[PDB]
């Protein structure tokens, strides 16, 4: 889910869900979760600006149209927060525009 | 991915033929042949909202295809068997009748008022207006119509606009400096309110 | 404005129903989501609907202890929790996701309630 | 032990989707490479045919089959069917079908009347001119009924060359194994410039003629507007221009023609004005550039 | 997929987008689909979709008898889901719509 | 402006060769097609080129038996005839493509020469 | 016991193109070579062995060893085309494909269209640390250029090249959490004559056209001209947003389309001032106003 | 357009009916229509209509090869050839005129409907 | 915008063991750039070690071989170089400097803004 | 504006060896773009030599069949061509072309500013 109502200031949450295909949380269960990214030399010439270390879960998916305890499985959630660098949207659409 | 030798010159009232052409890759007709090919095409319900009109049922051939480029040269076995499908269609031109030629219709039309106003000046400093107005339609135009190496029907309605708006700035500046006087008022040809556009669809009848 | 309720003391093993009521703008209970946070510590997801129909997402210490369910007539929802133990002691929250893209994220709640105590002993 | 001569044919069928900026077209056609390998036994002792996924089990075997690169193909081409002739006597003759994206040296600074030169270059993947090498190369092509509904034009036949490259960084003790046979196959070819003409080139001609009818009217402030409405008018044709035309790094024709437009404007804007505030008093006789103006401009426009 | 959509009220359309399921080499004869049940997405706010999706997902489960092809081994059980959903004119309505009038 | 020539009357298993003669504004040969006509029946395809060089399109009731062969310079193109049969008997007409994509279909071609008569007899 | 297998690598870079400016990548067209020695083995008449394509895959079935080599800056798996293995008596190995790849690196655009990029192409074994293989040494060959005025970028200077070592934290699962890594880098500047005459250019001639609007004499012709001026920069604007590269940062014709905007805009103002407060004589500021701006232009 | 069916009556169980119905005003062609009943208390349900691919030919579950719906565009009708009858079939079936959708199956989809011929099974 | 010390080198026994340290300050909101370099006389500046582009990682020259450790202190803004096992070979000044701007973390054209350095000696 | 001057050709027996230089001025940027050709009387001009695309690579004639070398001195804008194992066939005038543009460096008619050549005779 991504909104850009706020644009050019908006801010989105960059995500990845992994989960088992086959076997639920009685067979394979995620332990652990570990996430590394890009050491940012400077930030000025990047379309987006990480704040903070990535963000992890570990949560079981219970579904219901798979009927005893077998119808739950292990999911890892990553979350990268990032907000748009706003400079070019400032200075070459918002500013000439309040002067038009 | 299909190719096919298509001619839009008549564009937005173009007709295609879409065909498929198959053939044996590997087997010549002694050892391959087609003995008949049968076609079926969507039914439709209603073509109104369709990009292409269909006209008459799927047509078909088979055909022997002789190569003279084939090394071994061994009698009657350099022909291939090939069928061929075609569907004959025509374009929708309802979407570029009402949004393309008719605007620009009354463009060029209104362009035609300039001879009405009352002093040079002004009919002078308005066509560079009514050319904004067509170089502003040009590139609303090639926005959206299909690119092509030559032009089509609204090209040509483009074209004329230009030269139209072109021969009227002559007119209206010939008419002002013609009698080299000072005085020129030739109020005679500048009642040419009706023989510019006159002149303008008699040039386009050719 | 969400209210909590069904709280209190229970015996380790035994059961509870929490119930968070809703009030106000909000077409369905799906952006509803349940949170614990005992004293000391920080505010940890415990369940809140799945994207696809039929999935619902538990925080990993429920372990198929806890049941989420919703009443869209009465717009609530309903927390059964069984097999509770002491460390599941803690204020238990109702939120209401307000957007963002992380169901499991109390950032991306408002609207809390004043909370319910569960007490485990 | 003499090199396997091997014999080329190449059938272009098409050639379409230039891209300008990256220098690349699409080409469509066949491919048959002959050459004779060692004899070997056959169901009745005649031609066999193998295709497609059945080669491969050949090549286990011991059927040797090289491979043939495209040195200027962009990426893998997309190879269709293949095939492969096997007679008694040794003899092969491999078939496919490919589209590849193709790269070559382009200049379309003066478009839209630039020529330009298709090419194929094809080599050996691995052998050398000692083991392999091409002894002959035939091109075939479309027969073209009426070239007028067609972006391009050809002109002459196929020009085919078999020529030798030789690698400094293949310098081994055992010399001579450092030189690749290369099929070369060229399509010339110019563009049909007709939409161009008469869309692009003609209106804006009419467009910087109709400029210089500012030096006609007779108020100063009336000469100096009405430019401004000329030069606006310029850079709406650039980019009406610049939304059709082919993106480049360096200026063409037409983009020539555009800046000589927002020269002229500019510089008439310049003499309205110096004919007005520089005088002992307007100065309503040099005005009379109606004709020098058009004049000076051809001028500079024949160099 | 493809389906036959009609845009001419756009921005204020509404759409059938459709699936259909078949057996590509089984007949009715040797398999034919017993049931059909479809899970859609649990929407939060629709006010930031482009489309609302306005009621249940509809199915069927019907039989596709081809004349070009023993007797009784022409047909072919098959699924169509539908999903009925609705444009949101608010975009169209405040930038393009208001600002033309 | 086509005209056709060689036309003749045959015995069964006989030879002809006609000949078409192009005049005025046609690019090349490539253009030109074989066609014929019966009394009763519809006019149908016999042969022209190929779109890719080499090749040549026939009907198939060709079976090998005639050749089309041209001359550009001459602006001409030849149906050498061979094993000529009773149902070969028609009008046999030489048509130049106007466009479409169907080196097939009657409908594409057009400037029809009056035809030259092919009679087999037995 | 074993040392590491040395490995030493060539790579033939045919082209560079396709510049992505947002995107921060560019495709990269050419080869590779590795070569390194293996177990002596035997080959039909004694002769180098030459495996293709599919046929490679027999070989490490059989029990060849070829290590993956990767591309740590691809965005994506390359576009492999033909491989081929060369095996000789002695033992030697030697591995050549085709690769068409995007590859990705920190690109600064801001001094467009006078910026200069380093393209790199970095290379590293996917599975085996700098004990088991490490590369012993890389060779960079380009293509010649005939003449650089048709071509968007200008190379300058020669191919540099890198041998290190990467060490990685998460690996501590003796001393085996180190790779060794090939980098490749081309130094290339832009060429600028295209953005010079057909967008600096005509803007220049734009932003000074709007500086005569202070020699109209009626204080109604300066203000509606100055909005003449005004839209001729939005098209003016729009004609370069529609081909020059989208980017996160201003650059050098954006900060002229903005300038053109603040001159006519305080054009404007002064207009009006100078009316309400019919003083033609600061009107004469038609050398004022033209310096004030090239005086804050260099700030 | 308006429809009008017609060819109900009695029959007994395994008998047969051949229902008709004829469309007067402005139709494209006969894909469009399609057949579709309703018994007392029961909803109007899909019966029968053309396929979107020419040959083929959309049936309810119920039909089990039973019924067979043909055409003849030149008269502008379409007809349903009812076998095997039974008890359940008993209704009275409608002939409705596709009003757009991509839902052939969608009675919501039909329109101009007829005023309904009964058909009942002993 | 910044400025750069090195310290922590002296005069050690072939084998022993020596920790540099370099101090930024300045417009610097990351140490991700900062790189270390020596150069003795007769040769050129040669590179040695400095930060990987994805986290965990770091890149050493071909000469380190393990011996020395690049470790950080974002808080502090200061980097640490541990060099152990040190052979007389790695006699030089030990620069520090900031990456400028370019995309190769081990040109030191891409380099500014060097410090003083500090003298590391190795002797038998 | 290019000049182009050619030298080193005379008289040699069949399997001698001759050193072809060529001598470059005016508006050219690098060597890469010349290239040799040889015409012998009553014989349409037919390449013989360039560089190749790649670095490394160089482009030769059917007939030269390792016999020719070309070679080149960018500082000074020559490019060489060692012949050796001359034949009969190999006597010509033989020419230094520079490349307009086109994308076929083996054709003769996308070169230009020829110069006046020099004479190859193998006599026997
Ligand atoms: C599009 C560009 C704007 C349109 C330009 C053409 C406008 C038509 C002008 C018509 C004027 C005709 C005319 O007679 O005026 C002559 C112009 O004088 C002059 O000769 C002054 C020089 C201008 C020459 C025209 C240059 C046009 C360039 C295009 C002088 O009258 P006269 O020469 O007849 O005197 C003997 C009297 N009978
Ligand atoms: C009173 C003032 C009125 C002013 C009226 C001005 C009307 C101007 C009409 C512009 C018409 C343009 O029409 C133009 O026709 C020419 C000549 O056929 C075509 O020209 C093109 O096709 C023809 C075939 O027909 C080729 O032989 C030719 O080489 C090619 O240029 C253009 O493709 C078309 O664009
Ligand atoms: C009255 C007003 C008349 C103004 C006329 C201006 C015409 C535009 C000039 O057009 C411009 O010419 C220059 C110099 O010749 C060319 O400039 C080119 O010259 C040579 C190569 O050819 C190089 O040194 C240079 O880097 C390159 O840009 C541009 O590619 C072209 O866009
Ligand atoms: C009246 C005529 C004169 C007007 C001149 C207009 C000049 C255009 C303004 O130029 C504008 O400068 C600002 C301020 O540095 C830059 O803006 C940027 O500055 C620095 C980086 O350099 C950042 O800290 C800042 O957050 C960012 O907005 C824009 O990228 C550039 O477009």
């Amino acid at each position: 889910d991504m909104d850009f109502r706020l644009f050019p200031f908006d801010r989105q949450q960059f995500v990845l869900e992994l989960e088992p295909f086959s076997y639920n949380n009685q067979q394979l269960r995620f332990s652990d979760i570990q996430v590394y990214t890009e050491n940012i030399d400077n930030e000025e010439i990047d379309e987006w600006w990480i704040r903070g270390k990535a963000s992890t879960h570990i949560s079981d998916i219970r579904y219901d149209h798979l009927s005893p305890n077998q119808n739950e499985f292990s999911r890892i959630t990553v979350r990268i927060d990032a907000v748009r660098n706003p400079s070019y949207y400032l200075w070459s659409f918002i500013l000439p525009l309040g002067l038009i | 991915s299909f190719s096919n030798d298509m001619d839009f010159r008549l564009f937005p009232f173009d007709r295609q033929q879409f065909v498929l052409e198959l053939e044996p890759f590997s087997y010549n007709n002694q050892q391959l042949r087609f003995s008949d090919i049968q076609v079926y095409t969507e039914n439709i319900d209603n073509e109104e909202i369709d990009e292409w009109w269909i006209r008459g049922k799927a047509s078909t051939h088979i055909s022997d295809i002789r190569y003279d480029h084939l090394s071994s040269v061994q009698p009657n076995q350099n022909e291939f068997s090939r069928i061929t499908v075609r569907i004959d269609a025509v374009r929708n031109p309802s979407y570029y009748l009402w949004s393309f030629i008719l605007p620009l219709g009354l463009i060029i039309a209104a362009s035609w008022s300039v001879f009405w106003l009352e002093s040079f000046s002004e009919r002078l400093q308005t066509s560079f207006t009514c050319m904004l107005t067509v170089v502003a339609y040009a590139f609303y135009t090639s926005n959206i119509l299909p690119r092509l190496p030559y032009t089509t029907v609204i090209d040509q309605m483009i074209i004329a606009g230009y030269g139209s708006i072109f021969a009227a700035i002559l007119l209206i500046i010939f008419a002002h400096h013609r009698q080299a006087n000072g005085v020129e008022d030739d109020l005679l040809i500048q009642r040419s309110r009706l023989a510019f556009p006159l002149g303008f669809l008699a040039i386009g009848s050719v | 404005q969400l209210q909590e309720s069904g709280g209190g003391l229970v015996q380790a093993g035994g059961s509870l129903r929490l119930s968070c009521a809703a009030s106000g703008r909000i077409f369905s209970t799906n952006v509803m989501g349940w949170f614990r946070q005992a004293p000391g510590k920080e505010r940890e997801f415990v369940a809140t609907v799945g994207r696809i129909g039929g999935s619902t997402v538990y925080a990993d210490f429920v372990k198929g202890r806890f049941t989420l369910s919703r009443d869209n007539a009465k717009n609530m929802v309903y927390l059964q929790m069984n097999s509770l133990k002491p460390e599941d002691t803690a204020v238990y929250y109702c939120g209401a996701r307000i957007g963002g893209s992380d169901r499991l994220a109390p950032e991306n709640y408002g609207y809390w309630g004043q909370g319910t105590q569960v007490t485990v002993s | 032990a003499r090199p396997v001569d091997v014999s080329v044919s190449i059938f272009i069928n098409k050639i379409y989707g230039v891209n300008t900026l990256e220098q690349t077209y699409k080409v469509d056609g066949y491919i048959v490479a002959q050459w004779t390998g060692k004899p070997r036994k056959t169901p009745g002792d005649k031609p066999l045919i193998v295709e497609n996924t059945q080669i491969e089990r050949w090549i286990n075997n011991g059927l040797w089959v090289p491979a043939l690169e495209f040195i200027n193909v962009v990426g893998s081409p997309d190879t269709g069917n293949k095939r492969l002739m096997l007679f008694p006597d040794g003899r092969v003759i491999y078939n496919a079908r490919f589209l590849g994206s193709f790269s070559n040296d382009m200049d379309f600074r003066l478009f839209p009347f630039d020529r330009q030169q298709f090419v194929l270059e094809l080599e050996p993947f691995s052998y050398n001119n000692q083991q392999l090498r091409f002894s002959d190369i035939q091109v075939y092509t479309e027969n073209i009924d009426n070239e007028e509904i067609d972006e391009w034009w050809i002109r002459g036949k196929a020009s085919t060359h078999i020529s030798d490259i030789r690698y400094d960084h293949l310098s081994s003790v055992q010399p001579n194994q450092n030189e690749f046979s290369r099929i070369t196959v060229r399509i010339d070819a110019v563009r049909n410039p007709s939409y161009y003409l008469w869309s692009f080139i003609l209106p804006l001609g009419l467009i910087i003629a109709a400029s210089w009818s500012v030096f006609w009217l007779e108020s100063f402030s009336e000469r100096l507007q009405t430019s401004f409405t000329c030069m606006l008018t310029v850079v709406a044709y650039a980019f009406y221009t610049s939304n059709i035309l082919p993106r480049l790094p360096y200026t063409t024709v037409i983009d020539q023609m555009i800046i000589a437009g927002y020269g002229s404007i500019f510089a008439a804007i310049l003499l309205i004005i110096f004919a007005h505030h520089r005088q002992a008093e307007d100065d309503l006789l040099i005005q009379r550039s109606r004709l020098a103006f058009p004049l000076g401009f051809l001028a500079i426009g024949s160099v | 997929f493809s389906n036959d959509m009609d845009f001419r009220l756009f921005p204020f359309d509404r759409q059938q987008f459709v699936l259909e399921l078949e057996p590509f080499s089984y007949n009715n004869q040797q398999l034919r689909f017993s049931d059909i049940q479809v899970y859609t997405e649990n929407i939060d706010n629709e006010e930031i979709d482009e489309w609302w999706i306005r009621g249940k997902a509809s199915t069927h489960i019907s039989d596709i008898r081809y004349d070009h092809l023993q007797p009784n081994q022409n047909e072919f059980s098959r699924i169509t889901v539908r999903i009925d959903a609705v444009r949101n004119p608010s975009y169209y309505l405040w930038s393009f719509i208001l600002p033309l009038g």
